[PDB]
RNA sequence: UGGUGGCGAUAGCGAAGAGGUCACACCCGUUCCCAUACCGAACACGGAAGUUAAGCUCUUCAGCGCCGAUGGUAGUCGGGGGUUUCCCCCUGUGAGAGUAGGACGCCGCCAA
RNA sequence: CUGGGGCGGUCGCCUCCUAAAAGGUAACGGAGGCGCCCAAAGGUUCCCUCAGAAUGGUUGGAAAUCAUUCGCAGAGUGUAAAGGCACAAGGGAGCUUGACUGCGAGACCUACAAGUCGAGCAGGGACGAAAGUCGGGCUUAGUGAUCCGGUGGUUCCGCAUGGAAGGGCCAUCGCUCAACGGAUAAAAGCUACCCCGGGGAUAACAGGCUUAUCUCCCCCAAGAGUCCACAUCGACGGGGAGGUUUGGCACCUCGAUGUCGGCUCAUCGCAUCCUGGGGCUGUAGUCGGUCCCAAGGGUUGGGCUGUUCGCCCAUUAAAGCGGUA
RNA sequence: GUAAUAGCUCACUGGUCGAGUGACUCUGCGCCGAAAAUGUACCGGGGCUAAACGUAUCACCGAAGCUGCGGACUGUUCG
RNA sequence: AGUCUUGGAGGUAGAGCACUGAUUGGACUAGGGGCCCGGGUUACCGAAUUCAGUCAAACUCCGAAUGCCAAUGACUUAUCCUUGGGAGUCAGACUGCGAGUGAUAAGAUCCGUAGUCGAAAGGGAAACAGCCCAGACCGCCAGCUAAGGUCCCAAAG
RNA sequence: CUACAAGUAGUCAGAGCCCGUUAACGGGUGAUGGCGUGCCUUUUGUAGAAUGAACCGGCGAGUUACGAUCUCGUGCAAGGUU
């Protein structure tokens, strides 16, 4: 038998759990958040704010709609009744 | 026994030969060339006696040009060893081949001479092959 | 127009969701017959199982 | 023409040309406001002798970049098969690349 | 924790890949970082835009600084990486301290503990003419419970009453408690003199799967072979068989499967040591080499070593290789 | 083939003879390559040249599936 | 809940080289030689640039199928939520697919996904937990079929 | 019933033979054919070459007090109870 060891490759971090957690077309409330991520992925639109964590909420009540700053480049927004 | 200088990762994930090639499917360089029936990785010692062994067999002829590089890295845990605790070292190097793909090519040569040679060569690979020539 | 739907073959080995889909169908034994309209939305239902069912527009 | 907004550069780059009495600019000088890590380049302040050269508008083009089909192919959910480090068949879907081609702008509001 | 254990290595947090186009997702899988830093590297207002290249030009030099055109970005972004940013989040200047107090609809993540975002209200402010921004920094790490004590403040309680001691509430300090959800304020080893409870959930023998390794066979054939590749050898390379080796995995067995060698007893395979029959020969003959068919029978006695194996002596037609726990 | 030569052959040419005869690609099914240990021993066996393989067609068998007939129970809706 | 429709985020397969890295060949060539008189030649090496070409889990100008999240209605299907009482489970196995470690070896190990077993009898696969077909209240000496099969063992060509 | 037959020992089919019931498609044997690897535990999985039991009989393991909580029931109800 031999002797063996030394990976030194053996951790990670703590999965957090980015991405969209709202849907287009789906009523929202104030203050909700609708898309957690690091930088700007995606930017804010109509009544929809940036926190410290660059993370995107709804100012108001409201249905969610993405869409694109022209090229290559997405946006949401939140538009009442 | 060819080499790449410089790579990023010394320790790569393996992979899958599935479905054929990309490029490289067909001789330009050359005239008459071979491509390769199955799929399979290819070593720097596989190529270099290949290569090799149709220059001795032309001994002067014309030119070659081989149309892969073995770019990736296999590895090999030392002998009589359990499982586990790390990645194996590093042992050589390899090129993954699809089929449809062309590997040597030849100019400057008759069909019938580098018929020969390409034979010579396939001899010294592990796979399938076919003698091919340009349009 | 209708329809009748009767199972050719069973559902054991078979994922949940074409299994749900029979259900919702009003399936639950082998060989019977149920009756539907021709919708799409049922046409598209039975292209999604389209191998455990077999069809008989009336 | 000028100002000001909207639409993914189909708006751009690049080449060639035309115009400016009005307008917009360039341009003439700092005494004041203010300014230049240096200063009237710029920013501010005032002016209008002359200049369409530049900028700005209007024409042209397809050289660059941009957009972009159809068909085909890869891939693939699902089903099935086989000599299964992979391969094949069927309904369905279906790109990228490469083409056909499009395009050197569309829409608004105000002022003379 | 552990592809038996021990020794080694690691133990918490952040970033990426693996990860399978939501999220999440393991391994002693692959790469790297943190246990901070800035009183301006923060806030606000206003300003402008990089790296490199080519030209010209003392010292200036390949490479400072210089003007110069090219230049979406090759630079920078306090730090690792990813994401992202040039209308700045990057770079300058002025003024300042919102790196505020009380809070917080409603959301995310989540077993819990916890962690994260947050418009908006009030108070008082900073910058700005004004709109308006500011509850730290470009986002993500930069940290730990409770108990216990300590410090400060407090229209709380204070055992008959008044005080006090002491306690409570608020703010805050003290732990690499790093084995980082921390058993104690406080702790290392031997056991072959050992014992109990359990395990084939887990190791040594054997069996099994695999066959990297081992043995054997084969392909191409350069070359050796005076000449000649293939009489005999066969490089660099390639493909298989077997399951006698070293091994890998842990599938039966720990309410017991006795483990090397030797004796006796044999038995089977043939990849044949001899004997038999042939081909080729770099086979003159005698002897041989190699290959093919053949497993009927046979296949030694001693010295040394526990030995297997091996060396040696002397013989033999020959002194075979292996399987059968 | 010889030490070299010599010699034998061959490419090639002509003649006789009177119909096919020779190079290649793809593809189906096969051959060798191919050896192990109590006994044929990798069709389950017999045995099969169709009782194998490929394509297609129709019949039939074939389960506690399904149906038929009859009983028990539970549940839902109105015995 | 399922399906249909509609809209979304998401950057995987694939493909590609516009970035980062790796890489083949050619052309030209800075430059450096060797040769002759500061030049003048050399294919002796040769930077960058350029043409064409290959490659990538930690590279993307691009980018699917599927899956995921929601809305509208349609059709169908009935299970969904809360509170409370009571539990057990935290040794999992194989198979198919996608991946890792391994030697792209393991009835190996570790993940994801679907199934079966577990906790599931019956028919076939000779036998044969995990494969194919299919789900058992009970009876019947009735019938139709699935998988698999039809010369005899053994029902049927 | 049984001396050419292999069988977790039975089951189903079934002839022959012998009987005659709690009188009903009855009983005992059973040649022969078909199917079929015990029970329990523990396991991913056991016919298991994993464990335990020689057999028969008896004994032999989740209860009681106190308290809490939930349900059901009863009584009385903003009042219930000692």
């Amino acid at each position: 038998k031999k002797g063996v060891g030394s990976t030194k490759n053996g951790r990670d971090s703590e999965a957090k759990r980015l991405g969209a957690k709202r849907a287009d077309g789906q009523f929202v409330t104030g203050g909700s958040i609708l898309y957690r991520q690091r930088g700007t992925k995606i930017y804010p639109g109509e009544n929809v704010g940036r926190g410290g964590d660059d993370t995107l909420f709804a100012k108001i009540d409201g249905t969610v709609k993405f869409e694109r700053f022209g090229r290559d480049r997405k946006k949401v927004s939140v538009y009442p009744v | 026994m060819l080499l790449p200088k410089r790579v990023k990762y010394r320790r790569e994930h393996r992979g899958k030969m599935r479905g054929r090639a990309k490029g490289g499917t067909e001789v330009h360089f050359g005239e008459f060339g071979i491509q390769a029936l199955e799929a399979s990785w290819i070593t720097n010692r596989q190529i270099e006696a290949a290569r090799i062994a149709m220059t001795r067999y032309m001994k002067r002829g014309g030119k070659v040009w081989i149309k892969i590089f073995p770019s990736k890295p296999y590895t090999a845990k030392p002998l009589e060893v359990r499982m586990g605790s790390g990645k194996g070292a590093p042992e050589g190097w390899v090129a993954v081949v699809k089929p449809g793909k062309v590997l040597f090519e030849i100019s400057g040569v008759s069909e019938e001479v580098a018929r020969e040679a390409l034979r010579l060569a396939s001899h010294k690979l592990p796979i399938k092959t076919k003698f091919v020539k340009r349009e | 127009a209708k329809l009748e739907i009767t199972l050719k073959r069973s559902v054991i080995g078979r994922p949940e969701d074409q299994r749900v889909t029979v259900r919702t169908l009003g399936l639950k034994k082998t060989n019977q017959t149920v009756v539907h309209e021709d919708n799409a939305a049922i046409r598209g239902m039975i292209n999604k199982v389209s191998h455990l069912v077999s069809v008989k527009e009336q």
